[PDB]
């Protein structure tokens, strides 16, 4: 179950054999055994992107095997238009898993992804290739097999589930799909400006007609291989300056080509110097501290016992400055939050020294309202003389008993997991008559006092002398 | 001064600013004398400028000193005359009058106005301080019409310099075609472009290049601005990629750190997977702008209170718990209640539990299962409007029937201490009980 | 040291130290001997920077241990001398002089004049810290300034590199060119530059390209060095553009989702703009508020403290507690005590709580608002120079009457446990606090 | 295993890694058959590589998962030799025996030794983790070394594929030198290393470009893979130019936003100078230690109590006070004081103020400059270790005399409360106003 397996896993999870969302004559759009067909899918349009502006360019690959191979890819996305009947899909505004095929129909037909999945599954040449004799030829008949470029969009799906799961690297993510479209670009390119110089008249005015000659009659890869070519010198700006425009459809075209790729190019060094920085941007963080930590103390003379006593400590600070952004349930919903806070604290808090003999009521009313904190292994939570408005019983670690006096200190006493502190200012309402530091990196749980007292003497009225009994025994 | 009649007035001189802005340095490079099909629409396009150098004066003109209009007709007046009217006032003379006192001028006055640019440099910069406009495009594109404009008066300033020069067979452009002076306006115009953006971009293919010195000095020039240009670009293009990416890239560390949080502390797989699906449904009703904490608890309560209230006053009162009450009450009710989503088929009240909270639905639906040996006891279903674990809560004793969401659903939460605390004014608490005494019978 | 004629005999200085970047690297390429146009303006700037060296002995220098202008003569003389004298020394000897020394040295000679280009490196790493000068266009003309030296410097070798070649015809410039050695010196010196810009930016028209081994060397040394000059100038835009607008991103998205929820749900004009403006005012009361960290770093108590007397002393003349106590304890209490802002319509000291801050405002209108049964009204509504939040604090009893604002009142804020530690010491004072406290 | 001759003999073997980086492809693209001016050095090379297979027998094998450096003469014999022990071996086979079991091998052959490339890596991770080295000269050369190798590689292969090329003038060089294959080596490297960092660099003159497919095919890979390395290495030199300014940067944020808060207020002048004398001051002992506050106070009081007892510990007890008094209260009052610095001529306490606090010289000097009605005279020269205003605070009487710093030193503040609650909770005022009152002799 839950609405975090369909969006969350970029590839979804394994169905096991009893779901409960699981229908007769029906597959989950977050089963795995779909979302790697689909995956199938792309890997496909990875080909028909490709062989579509090929051809579209060429006009010479349909007499060969890309027109039957584009077949048995036109049957798998044929496949595909009618297995997406049987799917589920999560309802907006009701987070559901509609799972009735009326429904699962009547949203897909009313779409336009039906009509244009239809389009873009229509083998049109091989259509031709039967009714009449041969393709044939074309200047803008090719242009019907750029429908397949409507298949595009799942690629983009694709790219758009993986930059969400928090599994798979999000700047790399994101250099790869930006890789992907480049070479897309080129290609698209490629295949313009050979189009281009293919049905320019007088064939030796053209970018490639004055290099070879015939370039008409060899085999289309080496016309290919020149589009390929020049569109990556051109992109890339190196212009060797061999296979330049030469007439003003070439100039044209060209001069929007390497216009647009300007804005591409400044794209692609924008995402990989963020990529960079922000992949540097902790580990320069901690060694800016390390390093003005070492200045500081060569500078001045310190012995290097004390100069390991300040580098062997930030790394805690580090550590516990990490520990509080895990720290994630502050918003979510009380109703659930008090559930967590209950499996991990109801525990420690109901075998307290003074919690001892109280209803659940008031144990719940506290175990909701709770919340821990970490604390490094030397410094002080509370100190002597203030007035005490917190108390605390940790969970972790430990944390040693002082006192004010005239010498600097005396280390009372030690106390481990689950045992309170400052408890006596909190109750007999006088200012904090203790101090307690930690002495190990530990987890802590504090209580205001006003909100305890009053929840304590207002709420339940089963409680009386108990507490003053256990307090008594201390 | 400032409605409609003076904004699709004000951007309608915006497109004859780009035609300005591109016939200009077209005129000054590849023209010397008025041929028909422009020197007629260039003054059309002077009239409809020459008709805003009066029509600014019938305009208000706000300073944040004053925060307002100013409606004196005076004080426009002067204020206009002190520093653009002048210019105004020249770059609308026709081109046409220009030339009957001195010749061989027409080029070089057609390029005072450009002065006009300053309108398009003003909408840009109107454009960017306002929403409901994609701010990655409006950076996307300023920088493309700097580069498409800069890359244009080049082309037809580097025209000029191979026309201006004797023995044409020794230009720049001269060296490709021999006689460029007999090719029509379209293919120099072409081929200048197309050398002007071979260079901007820095391919540098190497035909069309520099031949004399006059040529290779305007070159130097025109790269050493390009290298400045582009490094430029590509400064803005680095900020414009981490732009709508901060949303996306918190949910990803958010839910890395939920499953740290799950991974240190042991949690069972069933409050984790349970933790997550209230986390991924925070961010997909932020995408929606459903609902904001982080903008509502920003405001102090006093105002907080408003925007509360004119959501679920309405609503506050179709219950049956709160029929007769003056209505200040009501408002301090409506005022501390917390709103919270929750997704489909989860637990917001179980069975048995120590109550301490009552909610109001407000969207969705839910039903009140209850289990004895046996589950699946629908018992009744509430509608957004009702109120559920009241009794529970104003009897102290544990809840009777368990509510599980149907929907997405979105409640309104109010624990008991604070409704405790805040019943405790006049005996408005005795048309409450009496109320709810009623509602069961 | 200091003077403004000294720093403008200075600033006069580098006037001719862009002339020598200029000139040194011109006549190490273009010219074998010296020449009248070229001969007698460098001997003017070569007694320029020979009056200097004998100035630069009677100008004191700031000791970094101790900041002083030592005005010491042997001190000076030694510094100077151990530092860098003979190094200004040979900078400034003519070309004649080398010449009847040795030719053939001319060129590689005044090479050594570019030493004097630590005044402009000194210059810039001066200004980009100033803060009457803009940082942008200041760190904007740096990388302006080795670019074109770097051009120009480049332009220079290459040609020189063509020139000593044997054979005329078979180098760069030999190529075009034919008889390039009877031009002009103004068209060799703009082909040579004109070919190390279109290859410094990369454009490379392919004219003008190395033809033999000496200069596909020197060219593969300065594409190296032009990489990471570009990246170099790309890195500083970057870093010039992306800091200048840091935090408007984050103000921007915060201000702009407000708008989002606010025609979400399609929320009255009337009321949907109060929220924005009291959005717009706080981002600007809290940084505002931070800025005032500058008194946590110009912490030395006898400035942070001048610097909050003179801010608010006055007033604490006039507030109903402080009426008539003394003036000493004042001083004390003044310089322990802090301002904050707030927006308008916040609460700054709710009822019933633990008294912990007594406050002080000096401008803005607050509210003595008072929570009823079930409603809330007024009792009072605070002015300038009038304590709030004292009923409680000195009675150790919960605090009354809570507070709220009505614009920005810039209050100033005495904390509990700092004032009965100040008021511990100094026993003068106490019950009379209480003298003029219960009078009312 | 940690030792100081083999961390030095490990950085030997370094340099004849980088000999291998370029012998290697340099064999694999020009060179058929072994000759001796090189078939003698990578035999050399061959010996001290198989030197250090055996004696990477006889080292400190070091695991993480304990700490402990694994000593035994026998199970680094049994690691070692799981991982890195047949590359490392082939590696260092010398070419004399591949070409006895085959010929038309020595190329390929010799490219394996580009294993030895894992000691670089290696190398230069231990030099980014390090802390003595600097970040900037430690990343800005790994850009340049895989940089030079790229385009050492390219050069190499693509001369290779136009050296076996069965007609040498439809080649990248055989078209523009006649008979490339009668050339020095020297000429011929340099003619491919120019093409390839021309092609790298994105210059691209012209000369030097693919004449048929296969060259077409390889220039279209490389230029692929040199697209993604130079927007690798614009990101590398954008973070080092962000790092490396971010310190002027925030000084001068720290100025901006300091003299603004004076604009939002009306400070005179003279106060709007000590606060940005202070400032500046405050920016140039940071830069170079000695008040690195903002990290030290970071620290937990029981460091930062033990690192100022080291520093001012022996000066605080050779004060006139303090002189018989028990070490703690020493240790205890020494812990709280605020060292600060200040600018010369500048005044600390002028004369006639509340005694509120009162400083101990460290450094610097000044002198109490004595002020009547009009006048300004100086009797002292204070030095390092002694106090001032202190008998004012100690007597709450106005101070005696003005303090102005005749240089720049830094002092350490104690407040007069924060001494009277330390001095009360011992009985050390007794000996205190002894040794006070004896100061009057
Ligand atoms: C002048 C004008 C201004 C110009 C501005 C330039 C910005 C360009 C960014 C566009 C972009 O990223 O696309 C965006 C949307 O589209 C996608 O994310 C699609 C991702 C891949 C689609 C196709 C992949 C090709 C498949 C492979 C086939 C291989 C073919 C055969 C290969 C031989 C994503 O952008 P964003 O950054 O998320 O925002
Ligand atoms: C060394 C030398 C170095 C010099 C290097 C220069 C760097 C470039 C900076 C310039 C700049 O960005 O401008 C600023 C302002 O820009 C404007 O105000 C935009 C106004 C648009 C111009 C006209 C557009 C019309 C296009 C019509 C098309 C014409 C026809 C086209 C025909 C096809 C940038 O924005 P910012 O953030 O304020 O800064
Ligand atoms: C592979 C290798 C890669 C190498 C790539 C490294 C890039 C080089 C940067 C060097 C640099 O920034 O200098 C640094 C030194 O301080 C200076 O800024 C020096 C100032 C320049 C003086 C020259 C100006 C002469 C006047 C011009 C007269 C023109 C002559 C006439 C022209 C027609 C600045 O560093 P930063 O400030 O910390 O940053
Ligand atoms: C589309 C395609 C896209 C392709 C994208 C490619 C871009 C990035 C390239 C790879 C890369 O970044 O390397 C990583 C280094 O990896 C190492 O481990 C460093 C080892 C360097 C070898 C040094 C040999 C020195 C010999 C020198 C002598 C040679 C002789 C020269 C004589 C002239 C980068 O750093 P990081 O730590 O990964 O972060
Ligand atoms: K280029
Ligand atoms: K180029
Ligand atoms: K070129």
């Amino acid at each position: 179950t839950s609405v975090s397996s369909s969006l969350l896993p970029a590839f979804g999870t394994f169905i096991e054999d009893d779901n409960p969302s699981s229908k007769p004559f029906i597959v989950l759009h977050f089963d795995r055994r779909y979302r790697l067909w689909e995956l199938f899918l792309v890997i496909l349009v990875g080909y028909s992107a490709w062989a579509s502006l090929f051809e579209l360019a060429f006009e010479k690959a349909a007499e060969g095997a890309l027109l039957t191979i584009d077949l048995v890819v036109d049957f798998f996305f044929a496949v595909d238009i009618i297995l997406t009947f049987f799917v589920s899909y999560l309802d907006n505004t009701t987070y559901l898993n509609v799972t009735d095929h009326k429904l699962i129909a009547k949203r897909y037909l009313k779409s336009v992804a039906f009509v244009m999945d239809v389009a873009s599954t229509l083998p049109i040449q091989f259509i031709y290739k039967t009714i009449t004799g041969d393709v044939g030829r074309g200047q803008a008949f090719g242009f019907l097999n750029l429908l397949r470029l409507w298949r595009l969009r799942r690629v983009a799906e694709l790219f758009k589930r993986l930059e969400k799961d928090a599994h798979f690297n999000y700047f790399v993510i994101r250099v790869i799909k930006l890789l992907c479209v480049t070479i897309f670009w080129i290609h698209l390119a490629g295949c313009i400006l050979y189009w281009i110089a293919y049905h320019y008249p007088r064939p030796t005015d053209t970018w490639i007609g004055s290099q070879v000659e015939d370039f008409k009659e060899r085999s289309v890869w080496l016309g290919y291989t020149y589009s390929m070519y020049w569109s990556i010198v051109t992109l890339t700006t190196v212009g060797y300056g061999d296979l330049h425009a030469v007439n003003s459809r070439e100039k044209t075209f060209n001069m929007f080509y390497m216009l647009f790729n300007i804005d591409l190019t400044s794209y692609i060094i924008g995402i990989m110097t963020n990529l960079v920085v922000h992949g540097a941007l902790r580990t320069f963080a901690m060694r800016s501290a390390i390093n003005d930590i070492l200045r500081y103390t060569s500078k001045n003379r310190l012995p290097d016992t004390m100069r390991e006593q300040m580098l062997a400590h930030m790394q805690l600070k580090f550590k516990t400055a990490e520990l509080r952004q895990e720290e994630v349930l502050q918003d979510l919903p009380k109703a659930i939050r008090s559930s967590i806070n209950q499996h991990l604290f109801r525990s420690i808090i109901e075998e307290a020294y003074l919690f001892k003999g109280f209803p659940e009521g008031l144990l719940v009313q506290l175990v909701s309202q709770i919340q821990a904190e970490y604390f490094p292994p030397k410094m002080e939570i509370i100190l002597q003389n203030e007035i005490p408005t917190d108390f605390y019983v940790i969970v972790s670690g430990g944390v040693d008993i002082i006192a004010s006096k005239g010498v600097s200190e005396q280390v009372l006493a030690k106390l481990g997991p689950g045992s309170m502190a400052g408890e006596i200012g909190v109750v007999f309402n006088i200012p904090q008559p203790f101090t307690v530091r930690t002495r190990r990196l530990s987890q802590v749980i504090r209580i205001g006092h006003h909100k305890f007292k009053e929840m304590v003497q207002s709420d339940n009225d089963v409680d009386a002398k108990m507490i003053i009994a256990n307090f008594m025994t201390y | 001064p400032y409605d409609h009649k003076y904004r699709i007035w004000e951007a309608f001189l915006v497109v004859l600013v780009v035609y300005t802005a591109w016939v200009s340095p077209f005129e000054f490079g590849f023209l010397r004398k008025p041929r028909p099909p422009l020197s007629i629409t260039d003054n059309i396009v002077n009239a409809f400028f020459a008709i805003d150098i009066i029509m600014t004066f019938f305009v208000g003109y706000l300073d944040k000193s004053t925060y307002l209009i100013v409606d004196d007709r005076k004080q426009i007046a002067f204020k206009y005359l002190r520093s653009w009217f002048l210019l105004d006032l020249v770059s609308t003379i026709p081109s046409e009058a220009a030339m009957r006192i001195s010749s061989q001028s027409y080029g070089l006055f057609n390029m005072l106005r450009l002065w006009r640019l300053r309108r398009v440099g003003a909408l840009f910069a109107r454009l960017e301080k306002d929403r409901n406009f994609n701010y990655f495009w409006v950076r996307c594109a300023k920088l493309v019409c700097v580069t498409l404009f800069a890359v244009h008066c080049a082309a037809c300033f580097y025209y000029l310099i191979a026309a201006r020069n004797s023995n044409p067979a020794k230009t720049w452009i001269g060296a490709n075609v021999a006689n460029f002076l007999e090719e029509s306006l379209w293919m120099r115009y072409v081929t200048s472009m197309y050398w002007s953006i071979t260079t901007l971009t820095t391919v540098g293919y190497g035909d069309l290049h520099p031949v004399n010195t006059k040529e290779m000095i305007f070159d130097i020039f025109y790269m050493l601005f390009n290298l400045g240009l582009t490094a430029y670009l590509i400064g803005n293009m680095t900020n414009l990629v981490v732009h709508g990416t901060s949303r996306t890239r918190n949910f990803r560390d958010t839910i890395q750190a939920a499953s740290n949080f799950a991974h240190r502390n042991h949690l069972p797989p069933r409050l984790q997977d349970q933790m997550l699906a209230h986390l991924c449904l925070k961010y997909r009703t932020d995408s929606e702008g459903l609902q904001q904490q982080e903008t509502l608890d920003a405001l102090p309560k006093a105002i907080r209170s408003s925007i509360s209230h004119f959501l679920f006053y309405s609503l506050m009162d179709k219950v049956y718990l709160f029929r007769g009450v003056s209505n200040d009450l009501l408002f301090q009710l409506v005022s501390e209640m917390k709103a919270e989503y929750f997704p489909p088929k989860e637990d917001v009240i179980l069975q048995n539990e120590a109550p301490t909270d009552f909610y109001i639905l407000v969207n969705g639906t839910a039903d009140l299962v209850d289990v004895d040996t046996g589950t699946e006891s629908i018992v009744r279903e509430v509608k957004a409007g009702d109120i559920i674990g009241e009794i529970g809560v104003l009897c102290y004793r544990p809840q009777l029937f368990t509510v599980r969401t149907k929907r997405l659903c979105q409640l309104l939460r109010m624990n008991r201490t604070t409704f405790l605390n805040i019943i405790q004014a006049n005996v408005g608490d005795g048309t409450i009980i009496m109320n709810n005494l009623l509602q069961h019978l």
